[PDB]
């Protein structure tokens, strides 16, 4: 409910001077500022914020807003405990993932991953209030095997990889690598007929196409395989 | 600084009462400054509003996105983009700047992310963002009958459609297709299965095949791998030429 670890905002780019109550200030419009911790060293803090609705704003609001000369990094602190679940029945709701995963321990959000139609991709997001809630589902579903839906279909639990697509690897970051600079020496262009780039980017070309054959053949034998699975089942459970 | 009326600050607004105007809904968000393309669907209760800014539209969905009005509770997301692409296969050594400078050759690119973990190294992957579709299918013909190449090293990028993906609202149990295969699944609720019962050796064969399918993966990725190597060191052994 209140001042969850979804609530939690990271802070980077902070000025050497950065003092407890001067990062607390920053946040002052947003209510009452919950757990505050400051690395002084590497220039960063975290803050919990009474809701997700006040964090986003805070967020939305000073996301590059400048203090003595730094432009701020304002994103959300990353979850400890969120875990991947996979191997979803496409009827399994946010809430029924939520009701099943919730016997692990309390839990801050359960969401059920949609494609551009609202049909589940079989993949979902679990966030624990707690680190061993996090590890007590992955270990238990991992072990055993852990049914949602009457298909005995196991949910495949794994530690969620995070990744980020909105504030990314800007210029101003990745300049500061020599070689970055090297590479940028030639600008994007097109590999022109009869050069040595065309020559070589048709042999990666020819590679990529293999790649491709290779992924699609892979998921045809799986999912050949669930269909005799499937079938031998039906045929084992008449004993 | 940002860029101004973009399709990422253009929300979607649902579950409006049948009798609203435009001036209506730019009252609603007359305190999000100036909003610009605004569509109202007559019937069906639904519309878009373009604000200025992201900032703005973030704001404004939160601060919107479940007020009753009319009865009626709001629905304020933010609208799908209609010229998103994808860009695999990046070089090592690669910037957003990079991406919305090699892309802007086919159109305005409204933004360009390269994909990075937590620890702030790129996945490989990176989204390229169009002001309009005709720019985004331009860019899809010719990366692929074409090599891009965006740095000094000729390996081509590969451009494919964004498969758009919501991992915030997901599938609400109210928007589940109740058919009869949802009732069947649902007869039995989340559980483990018992050692030595049908569940069980089902599910362990499950788990036999799902273990088996990131095996068969991993060789592929050792067969590209080996491949990718043996060209990669072609290419430095023919650069001593010429
Ligand atoms: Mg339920
Ligand atoms: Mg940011």
């Amino acid at each position: 409910k209140t001042y969850t670890q979804r609530c939690r905002l990271f802070v980077g780019n902070l000025p050497a001077d950065i003092t407890e109550d001067e990062f607390k200030r920053l946040f002052a419009k947003y209510g009452e500022p919950g757990e505050v911790f400051i690395n002084k060293g590497k220039g960063f803090g975290f803050i919990k914020l009474e809701s997700r609705a006040l964090a986003e704003i805070a967020k939305a609001e000073l996301d590059d807003t400048p203090m003595r000369g730094r432009q701020l990094r304002v994103r959300f602190a990353t979850h400890a405990a969120a875990l991947s679940v996979r191997n979803l029945s496409p009827y399994v709701s946010n809430e029924l993932l939520e009701e099943a995963f919730s016997q692990f321990g309390p839990i801050e959000r359960a969401v059920v991953i949609v494609d551009d139609r609202g049909r589940s991709t079989g993949k979902g997001i679990v966030e624990f209030a707690s680190k061993p809630a996090a590890r007590k589902a992955f270990e238990r579903c991992s072990e055993g095997v852990f049914l949602l839906t009457t298909t005995p279909r196991p949910v495949i639990v794994e530690p969620l990889e995070q990744l980020d697509d909105e504030d990314g690897l800007p210029e101003k970051l990745a300049q500061k690598n020599p070689m970055y600079q090297k590479e940028r020496e030639t600008p994007p262009r097109f590999a022109q007929h009869g050069t040595f780039e065309y020559e070589y980017s048709q042999r990666w070309k020819s590679l990529d196409e293999m790649e491709k054959q290779q992924r699609e053949q892979v998921e045809k034998n799986m999912k050949d395989a669930k269909d005799k699975l499937e079938s031998e089942m039906e045929d084992a459970y008449h004993e | 600084g940002e860029k101004t009326f973009t399709q990422r600050s253009r929300l979607f607004v649902g579950n409006l009462p049948p009798d609203i105007t435009e001036e209506e809904m730019r009252k609603l968000f007359e305190k999000y400054g100036k909003a610009g393309e605004v569509f109202i669907h007559k019937d069906k209760g639904f519309g878009f509003i373009r604000l200025e800014t992201r900032t703005l539209a973030e704001i404004a969905k939160v601060e919107l996105d479940n007020m009753p009005l009319r009865g009626k509770q709001l629905r304020v997301r933010f609208a799908c983009h209609s010229a998103s692409l994808t860009v695999r296969n990046l070089p090592q050594y690669v910037s957003n700047e990079l991406l919305e400078e090699a892309f802007s050759v086919f159109g305005q690119v409204e933004r360009a992310v390269v994909i990075v973990d937590d620890r702030g190294r790129p996945s490989g992957k990176g989204i390229v963002e169009f002001s309009g579709k005709p720019a985004a299918r331009k860019a899809l013909d010719r990366c692929s009958e074409g090599s891009f190449l965006l740095t000094t090293f000729p390996r081509p990028v590969t451009v494919e459609p964004m498969d758009q993906l919501d991992d915030e609202e997901g599938l609400p149990e109210k928007l589940v297709i109740k058919n009869q295969q949802f009732h069947k699944e649902r007869e039995q609720p989340p559980r483990f299965a018992q050692p030595g019962s049908f569940e069980y050796e089902y599910a362990m064969r499950w788990k036999a095949l799902i273990e088996m399918e990131k095996q068969q993966q991993d060789q592929v990725d050792r067969n590209i791998k080996e491949a990718r190597e043996k060209l990669e060191m072609e290419m430095e052994a023919a650069r001593h030429e010429h």
